[PDB]
């Protein structure tokens, strides 16, 4: 996997890539990696694919029982934590989980926390999770003002996928954008690596390492 | 989480065109020693079902209990015990299949390789193998142990799929059965010359044969073998 | 079943109040008389036994005065046996925040553990409730003397004067009267015996009858004591007051 | 997590605490505060295994904030670390133990005095003037050892301070992005912006 | 005394039928189904002027499609209500779907007798539960502390029970719209009522389909009590 | 040391189409370099017009069959005869595998029906639970044979259309049932000449708005 | 385990250990809670008939759950206790895994569940105890005061009185008390709570606790001299 | 009198009045009927309702393909024994690969509620049942009382009035036992059956309840318009 998640002066972009891999044998090329909790609420998926889905399932079940029971939404904070209490439960037994907990809320304004199944809970601004991560890093790191507008936003987290596909043999497929603002999340459509790496190459000129 | 002490080997069988035929030896081996030779590996359950077991013995004796057991529970409240409520070959299985995955998955497993001959009340052969994973499946002929090395592709000769099975009489079934055992006596290290063998037939009924021994051997040729090369 | 023979010890009545709790302080009205008076510098623990016999071991007894902890002591007026299971736990209890905190347990925390758990004899669980009530005497570092009671309702209440048992009502009045916030110890102890000599249903007190004990701070320096009064010791304080 | 120190001077207590979070080949956050305010009068910074840390420092968080509400007042560094201590010999025992070694660092009101506790994840407690864990010690106790005075004051334990972060920037292996400083004395807890 | 779970000679529970007394003291809840939509609508009934009657609140929603209204000791309704969300969220986990109504109030009625010498005693309280799914449409059905149910076209529990059904059963017609509904969940209530019925002592709610479960603002039903008043005397 | 999981070969084959579904698997069962059955079959019809096949360790696969049969029985109980959608099935199926998280089912599953739209669906699991909606997959022991030959026969992949200089895509389209049954049988018979524990017998389960169909055709022995 | 059904329905609908508890609570001290425009204040009576009492040790009638809730009560004191320690528990729980302290809705509805709970359990009788909880919402300015009762009901009140002779001061409350306009002040709110009290009290010496709780957790407990002031003004204006 | 506080306690003359008291909560119950021929077996139900407004209580259960019940009394004590029926059915067939006899159903039935009449605490279950099945042995019809004692039968009935019903099928045995390869015409003769127990009311279109189980023919349920052809 390759999934980042950064905040900007529009709100959050969420990109993820949507690859699975079994050992090298590249078992799916079209898994969703983004789970919508609710209107205002994502989660990323990164390592086991069942941990991640089934746990993060269940945790829009928890922020559900929560609405109902305290007639408001729930926190980005307290969701996130529910997510990580659950997991340090059961540190040791060998879950594999490396997730994002992205939303807005009044009281919170945009906000991403990173969970993992070892039981780290950290609040950020920016976030590459999965073993394409530091390839990611590198082109958005070095490309990353707090001022981008929301279509350099989108095309930055859309570019540091690509070269993350491009460059980690277990990240590929196609990229799945999402913008969240203040007033929910706006998914941003699927990218498929196959066409977009070309029309990266052309338009934008990089990718001078391969063969035109 | 076990290790098997006393053992016994192969167990095989076949269908035929109005029943099911099956044999077992009567060795009981403790490693390399051939300890104990009076076992009974063949188990009747009612006049339509016989288990044929190898493997550990201490857990084969166990699982006679369970069958012994099984027959009293079912006469029990039970006027049509011996009628339309019996036991049938497809009951015995599943309830032997059951505690094999059961015990399987608690780790501790009946350290058994199993097969469930019979006929079923609407004529039907029955022939099922189980083992300590819980493994199930079924076919024309089964065999374990050696027996599936060496015994399934001489009886797969007589009835290779479905459609031989009409073709085939107990006469032809038998000798095929009996001969599988001769084979296994060549080449099996851990196997006895003296063995069990039961026909269940949908027409003239069980039959339990006692006593039998392989026969008509070849060893005549071996006098001509000498040394190793020169 | 049982259901036949269950006396339902925790319920309320029509009125609101708990048979048994009520009960059991009828119980301990009957209960030789135990005071407890708090000075500027100390406090005094004064309690009368029980009608006692010619024939009773006196100095190797134990009925009414017992020690919590080098810092708390209780005084008894109910059943001792009752006072008895109490004291061990709150004793264990002690001992248990000792451990936790390397700190002596502060006298209130230890009051409200041991009420708490009168509690829950009278809300759950279907058993009697424990037929005592204590006066509690201690000191620590940040409330100094200190003064309780409790009774079996589990409720507790501070006190600069109180007492417990017989003849209450009678005891009270009497420490209201000449009870001042300036006080002394010495002057404490003579109240105490005045009190009990005045409200006693006996002929005369008299030190075989009596169990006294004190906590100063006359100790060297900054420091608590708990004297436990011998039978000599009580003969001689109450010549010394004018009583015999 | 990695480094946690702690100087007691004559009037305060200040602790510095490593802001990064690094998990295999990647420093996730450079912004990290790796501690919790026990009580007014009372900080409690940590270094360990991963998701433990937190949950052991937010575990006592709850139980010394339970304590402050139900007694209306406030227990005193010494309580508090033979608290904290107790819980540590309790879980060295325990199926999982806490993998957390933690530094308290306290002002008591009733001595108006600074203490400084350093307790390891066995539940090894020590009252020291200046304390450190892990590969921490190794560089900064024999520096301190020179240069510490117990008559300081909060502005020379600050460039003491100074001194062993530069050291550690010096000869540590790992970048651990700098530390967060804070200081506990009569007045409470604050925190030094500008290091 | 008894056992809690002893029959009577003429073979009733004496402690059902004894709840269902308690439950004839509490105050009035009212439901009509329509083929536009479900209503429910309670009577507040503040026990004192300084009491803030926006914090009484006796409807309540379980899911998005399920609603709740109930009448009684309004107190043993939370873990029912606690039961049903869990219930309805659950086999959402599960099954990746909506919960029918009728396996909703099932769910909730094996509750009711789990009671003996499980909980002491059985429930105080009535509950009717509303609400839609794509099998059997628009539902509204009443759940008793003897574990029973029945569906209902319209329904009315309390003190001012059986005057406000008698009323119901002249008043529904199989075209009711959901308008039409409204009022006349307004105009019997205002007929059972103790006090005069206006927005603060009386609180209406619906499910539709479309919108799911909403409880109605102040400002909304004050406007349908006024549209009634209206109505009534124009002819 | 006893291992409590075995091998028992075998491959499946799942696709979808407009209006209906088809799950195939070879009837061949097998342990070590010895034949088992060669008609033991591990493709079911479970009700509800939902197909299933668990393959990998025959005991924990008809094990989760059983369980899955069961759980179909107990819904139709619990909600009023309700019909089980797939997406539904799909959902349930990854509870039972992941309740033994720690202790795995070892099965690839597939199962296939019709959405609730009418249109063909086919759902796939790991061993634990993970599960997601495709047009197109195979499992088991020749799984990595013919899932690519699928990508470029049903999916159309990496073909474009002649003489747009590879810049037009073939589009993409939905197969006849007389087209996938043919992709079907050649994926199956090519799967028999390479992989060794597979053959014998092929086993096709169609699933229409009618019903349940079966076709049947003779594999290779050896 | 002792399991019997302790509260039980009777013939005419009613729970009678339940309806007994009130009674306990109709014979404990008055307490009484009134709300103003940027306040609550608690106001508790104290029996005189013990003197000698030593004020300092002695468990105060109002309770800090939180920094920013308090809880008073009417009833069995013991009882209050159990009640108190276990709101407390959950406010520290609640902040643990919410990371946000107890909304005073939340923290009611949470003490309410549990006297509830005590009402259809075996083995266990009611709490004999109603309770008047009061505070301000994180990061709001807006008063809440809340009361509960041994059945387990709660609501939300402008003002409202529990114990002994709360009928009494309630019928007070009910016409001194706008809706429109309340207390506008502290001094206001504290001044119309002494007052109410001072219908049912005796003397307003130490026989008056009141306790002033504030945005922000912001709460403080006023004095005897601080209370008597109050005493000594409305007495003076009362002559006319 | 002194004996029926709970069912642990005998009165002088031998009975078990808390037995007595749930056998009468069945007497409250709306009418049903069971009979059955060689080939089928048919439950007949009077369902009730509490008014127009609402629905009509229903009185037939599935327990498997080829065995379910009717109730009478109370409905909740159905659905816990209908609900252990559906197991104890199910774990014959999942472990011995075997429909549960209808006999045994019986046996399981008469042990569970027997064991709720001598432990203190515990009630009788207050509800009857007419369970109908299919098995190796033909077709059967049973008869579930709470006080633990099962009967199998050729026809009969229970409820309020029930004896018009089952005074009918004693008159009609010789008859209807012939219905043999019939299904129409063994349940006409089971709604004449039921009929012989109605006052006032007659059978309607949502009052009627009809359940059907034979040869070639699993456990189904009718209501509504699918009962309209035999009114
Ligand atoms: C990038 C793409 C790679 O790291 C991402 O991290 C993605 C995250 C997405 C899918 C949410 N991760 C994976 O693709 C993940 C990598 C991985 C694998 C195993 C353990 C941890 C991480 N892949 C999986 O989880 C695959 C997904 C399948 C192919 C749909 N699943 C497996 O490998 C499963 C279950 C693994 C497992 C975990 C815990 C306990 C037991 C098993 N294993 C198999 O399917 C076994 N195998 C399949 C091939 O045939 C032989 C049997
Ligand atoms: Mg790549």
């Amino acid at each position: 996997t390759t999934t980042l998640a950064f905040r900007f002066q529009g709100g959050i972009i969420v990109a993820v890539d949507s690859r699975a891999t079994a050992g090298n044998w590249v078992a799916s090329q079209t898994v969703k990696k983004v789970i919508e909790i609710n209107p205002f609420l994502l989660g990323t998926m990164a390592g086991g694919t069942v941990d991640c889905q089934f746990w993060e399932t269940w945790l829009g079940s928890q922020c559900r029982l929560h609405e109902l029971r305290e007639k408001e939404r729930i926190s980005v904070a307290a969701a996130s934590k529910i997510l990580s209490n659950l997991v340090y439960q059961y540190k040791g037994a060998g879950l594999s989980m490396g997730t994002m907990i992205c939303g807005y809320t009044r009281k919170e304004g945009p906000t991403i926390y990173y969970v993992d199944s070892d039981g780290t809970r950290l609040k950020g601004d920016i976030f590459c999770v999965g073993s394409g991560q530091t390839f990611a890093y590198g082109v958005l790191d070095s490309n990353y003002k707090w001022d981008l507008s929301v279509e350099d936003a989108l095309y930055l987290g859309k570019r540091s996928i690509l070269a993350a596909a491009h460059r980690d043999a277990y990240s590929g497929g196609s990229v799945n954008l999402y913008h969240v603002t203040e007033d929910g999340w706006i998914y941003h459509g699927n990218h498929d690596v196959g066409e977009l790496f070309w029309k990266v190459k052309e338009e934008e000129g990089s990718f001078n390492n391969v063969i035109g | 989480t076990q290790q098997p002490i006393v053992t016994g080997t192969s167990v095989i069988s076949m269908k035929y065109d109005n029943g099911v035929i099956i044999a077992a030896d009567n060795l009981g081996s403790y490693g390399s020693l051939l300890r104990f030779n009076g076992v009974e590996r063949l188990i009747p359950v009612g006049d339509n079902t016989v288990v044929g077991i190898s493997g550990d013995i201490s857990d084969m004796q166990h699982i006679e209990r369970l069958l012994k057991d099984l027959v009293t529970e079912n006469a029990y409240d039970n006027p049509l015990a011996d009628a339309e409520e019996a036991l049938e070959p497809s009951y015995i299985f599943e309830y032997l299949a059951t505690v094999m995955y059961q015990r399987r998955s608690k780790m501790n497993p009946l350290w058994n390789a199993i097969i469930v001959a019979g006929v079923q009340s609407n004529g039907d052969q029955f022939l099922r193998y189980v083992n300590l994973l819980g493994v199930t499946y079924s076919s024309p002929t089964l065999a374990t142990g050696f027996g599936a090395h060496m015994a399934n592709p001489l009886l797969r000769k007589v009835v290779d799929r479905e459609s031989d099975i009409p073709k085939t009489t107990v006469q032809v079934a038998e000798e095929a059965i009996v001969n599988a055992m001769r084979v296994l006596y060549y080449r099996d290290a851990r196997s006895s010359r003296n063995f069990s063998l039961a026909i269940i037939d949908k027409n003239t009924g069980l039959t339990f044969k006692k006593n039998l021994q392989v026969e008509n051997m070849k060893w005549d040729f071996a006098k001509d073998i000498k040394g190793y090369g020169t | 079943g049982s259901r036949r023979y269950d006396s339902r010890t925790t319920i309320f009545s029509p009125e609101g109040r708990l048979y048994q709790v009520e009960y059991a302080l009828e119980s301990i009205s009957h209960a030789g008389t135990a005071i407890g008076i708090m000075a500027s510098d100390g406090i005094v623990l004064a309690a009368e036994r029980k009608v006692t016999s010619t024939l009773l071991e006196q100095d190797t007894s134990t009925e009414k005065l017992y020690k919590l902890n080098d810092k708390i002591a209780v005084a008894v007026a109910g059943l001792t046996a009752d006072a008895e299971i109490l004291i061990n736990t709150a004793r264990i209890h002690a001992q248990n925040y000792l451990k936790t905190y390397n700190e002596d347990i502060p006298v209130e925390i230890l009051v409200r553990r041991l009420s708490d758990i009168k509690q829950g004899y009278t809300q759950h669980g279907g058993l009697r409730p424990f037929g005592v009530s204590f006066i509690y005497a201690g000191y620590d570092d940040r409330y100094g003397y200190q003064l309780y009671t409790s009774n079996p309702s589990g409720n507790y209440t501070g006190w600069k004067a109180i007492s417990v048992g017989a003849n209450t009502s009678a005891a009270q009045t009497l420490l209201q009267m000449d009870y001042k916030d300036d006080m002394k110890v010495d002057d404490a102890i003579e109240l105490a015996l005045k009190t009990l000599s005045k409200t006693t249903d006996s002929s005369a007190l008299t030190y075989d009858r009596l169990e006294f004990a004190t906590i100063r701070k006359g100790a060297n320096d900054g420091e608590v004591y708990q004297k436990i009064f011998k039978p000599q010791e009580i003969k001689d304080i109450l010549v010394k007051t004018g009583i015999t | 997590m990695d480094i946690i120190l702690g100087i007691r001077v004559q009037d305060s207590v200040i602790l510095a605490s490593s802001k990064a979070v690094t998990r295999g080949i990647s420093v996730l956050k450079d912004s990290d505060d790796k501690t919790r305010q026990l009580s007014p009068h009372t900080l409690m910074s940590f270094a360990g295994e991963a998701g433990d840390t937190v949950q052991f420092a937010e575990y006592i968080q709850a139980n010394i904030q339970l304590y402050s509400i139900r007694e209306d007042y406030e227990l005193s560094p010494q309580a508090v670390s033979s608290f904290v201590r107790q819980e540590l010999a309790k879980s060295i025992r325990s199926r999982r133990p806490y993998q957390v070694n933690v530094l308290i660092g306290g002002y008591d009101k009733k001595k108006n005095k600074p203490e400084l506790y350093q307790i390891d994840y066995l539940g090894t407690k020590v009252e020291l003037p200046y304390g450190a864990h892990g590969y921490s010690g190794f560089y900064t106790f024999s520096l301190l050892d020179h240069h510490y005075r117990p008559d300081m004051t909060t502005e020379e334990g600050l460039d003491l301070l100074k001194l062993c972060v530069q050291e550690l920037e010096k000869r540590m292996p790992m970048d651990f992005k700098g530390v967060i400083v804070k200081i506990v004395d009569k007045d409470g807890i604050r925190q030094v912006d500008d290091f | 005394d008894r056992g809690v779970s002893t029959f009577s000679p003429e073979g009733r529970l004496f402690q059902v039928e004894y709840s269902l007394e308690a439950i004839k003291l509490g105050s009035t809840a009212i439901g009509i189904a329509t083929k536009e939509g479900v209503v429910l609508g309670v009577e507040k009934r503040a026990t004192s002027p300084l009491l803030e009657s926006d914090s009484i609140e006796k409807i309540v929603e379980i899911d998005r499609h399920i609603g709740c209204a109930m009448s009684g000791l309004t107190a043993d309704a939370r873990s029912m209500i606690e039961h049903a969300r869990t219930a309805a969220v659950t086999h959402n986990l599960y099954y990746d779907e909506d919960i029918n109504v009728e396996s909703l109030t099932q769910s909730v009625c094996d509750l009711a007798l789990r009671f003996g010498e499980l909980m002491s005693r059985p429930f105080g309280v009535a509950l009717l539960i509303a609400g839609h799914d794509a099998d059997d449409g628009y539902q509204l059905f009443h759940a008793e502390p003897s574990g029973t149910f029945y569906r209902y076209n319209a329904k009315a529990i309390g003190s001012g029970s059986e005057g406000a059904q008698a009323e119901l059963l002249n008043e529904w017609h199989s075209s009711l719209t959901l308008k039409e509904a409204e009022l006349l969940v307004l105009k019997i209530l205002k007929q059972v009522m103790e006090e005069k019925l206006d927005e603060n002592n009386a609180q209406l709610s619906c499910i539709t389909k479309q919108d799911g479960f909403k409880i109605y603002d102040n400002e909304k039903t004050a406007e349908l009590i006024k549209e009634l008043k209206e109505k009534e005397a124009a002819e | 040391q006893f291992n409590p999981y075995g091998d028992n070969g075998g491959t499946i084959l799942g696709i979808a189409g407009e209006d209906f579904a088809v799950l195939a698997g070879d009837t061949r069962n097998i342990t070590d370099y010895s034949i088992n059955s060669r008609y033991e079959p591990k493709v079911f019809d479970c009700g509800d017009n939902i197909v299933m096949s668990a393959n990998g360790f025959a005991a924990d696969g008809d094990a989760l069959v059983k369980r899955f049969k069961n759980s179909v029985k107990w819904y139709h109980f619990d909600h009023n005869d309700k019909k089980l959608s797939i997406n539904s099935a799909a959902r349930n199926i990854q509870h039972l595998l992941y309740g033994k998280r720690f202790f795995p089912y070892y099965v690839h599953t597939i199962i296939a029906g019709l959405d609730e739209d009418g249109k063909g669906a086919v759902y796939s699991f790991d061993p634990v639970g993970s599960y997601e909606r495709e047009q197109c997959r195979a499992g088991g022991a020749a799984a990595s044979l013919i899932m690519p030959f699928l990508d470029n026969q049903v999916n159309f992949k990496n073909q474009y259309e002649p003489g747009t200089n590879g810049k037009v895509k073939k589009p993409l389209k939905y197969l006849s049932v007389e087209e996938v049954i043919k992709l079907v049988r050649d994926s199956f018979t090519s799967a028999t000449e390479r992989h060794i524990q597979v053959g014998d017998g092929l086993e096709i389960l169609i699933v229409t708005k009618d019903g349940v169909r079966k076709e049947f055709y003779e594999l290779k022995r050896d | 385990g002792y399991d019997r059904a302790l509260s039980i329905f009777s013939p005419d609908g009613h729970i009678f250990q339940v309806e007994y508890a009130l009674e306990a609570v109709k014979r404990g001290t008055c307490a009484v809670g009134v709300k103003g425009k940027n306040c609550v204040v608690l106001g508790c009576e104290r029996r005189s008939t013990l003197k000698l009492q030593d004020t300092r040790i002695t468990p105060s009638k109002v309770s800090k759950i939180d920094s920013h809730v308090v809880l008073s009560f009417s009833g069995l004191n013991a009882d209050s206790r159990i009640l108190i320690e276990k709101a407390r528990v959950e406010a520290q729980s609640h902040r643990l895994t919410l990371e946000d302290p107890v909304t005073v809705e939340y923290l009611t509805r949470y003490v309410a569940g549990v006297q509830q709970r005590y009402t259809q359990s075996g083995g266990v009788r009611p709490f004999g105890v109603s309770t008047l909880i009061a505070g301000f919402d994180p990061r709001d300015d807006e008063p809440k005061l809340y009361q509960t009762e041994p059945s387990g009901i709660y609501s939300s009140w402008s003002a409202q009185t529990i114990g002994r002779n709360s009928k009494t001061v309630r019928e007070f409350l009910e016409k001194n008390y706008d809706r429109k306009e309340p207390p506008a002040t502290v001094e206001e709110c504290v001044k119309l709570t002494v007052r109410s009290l001072l219908e049912v009290v005796q003397t307003g010496a130490k026989n008056i606790e009141i306790t002033v709780v504030k945005p922000d957790s912001d709460i403080v407990a006023l004095s005897s001299e601080e209370i008597n002031q109050y005493v000594t003004q409305i007495e003076q204006e009362k002559q006319e | 009198n002194n004996y029926d506080g709970d069912t642990v306690t005998f009165s002088p003359t031998g009975r078990l009045f808390q037995v007595e008291y749930a056998l009468e909560a069945i007497k409250q119950g709306s009418v049903t009927v069971g009979l059955r021929s060689n080939t089928h077996a048919v439950l007949v139900a009077l369902k009730r309702n509490a008014d127009e407004l609402s629905s009509y209580q229903k009185k037939i259960i599935k327990c498997d393909e080829h065995m379910g019940l009717s109730l009478a009394g109370l409905a909740p004590d159905a659905r816990v024994l209908s609900n252990y029926l559906r197991q104890q059915c199910n774990y014959s067939s999942l472990v011995f690969n075997r429909k549960l006899a209808v006999e045994r159903a019986g046996h399981l039935l008469c042990d569970k509620a027997q064991k709720n009449t001598q432990s203190y605490g515990g009630r009788p279950y207050g509800v009857g049942l007419l369970i109908i099945g299919y098995d190796k042995s033909g077709a059967h019809l049973l008869e579930f009382q709470p006080s633990g004692n099962v009967t199998e039968l050729y026809g009969t009935a229970i409820g309020a009035r029930s004896q018009g019903a089952k005074t009918y099928l004693e008159r009609t045995l010789d008859t209807f036992i012939k219905i043999d390869g019939n299904p129409d015409e063994l349940i006409k003769a089971g709604v004449e059956a039921i009929s012989q127990s109605l006052r006032d009311e007659s059978l309607t279109v949502d009052n009627l309840s009809i359940a059907i189980v034979g040869k070639d023919t699993p456990f189904t349920i009718y209501d509504g318009e699918a009962v309209a052809k035999y009114i």
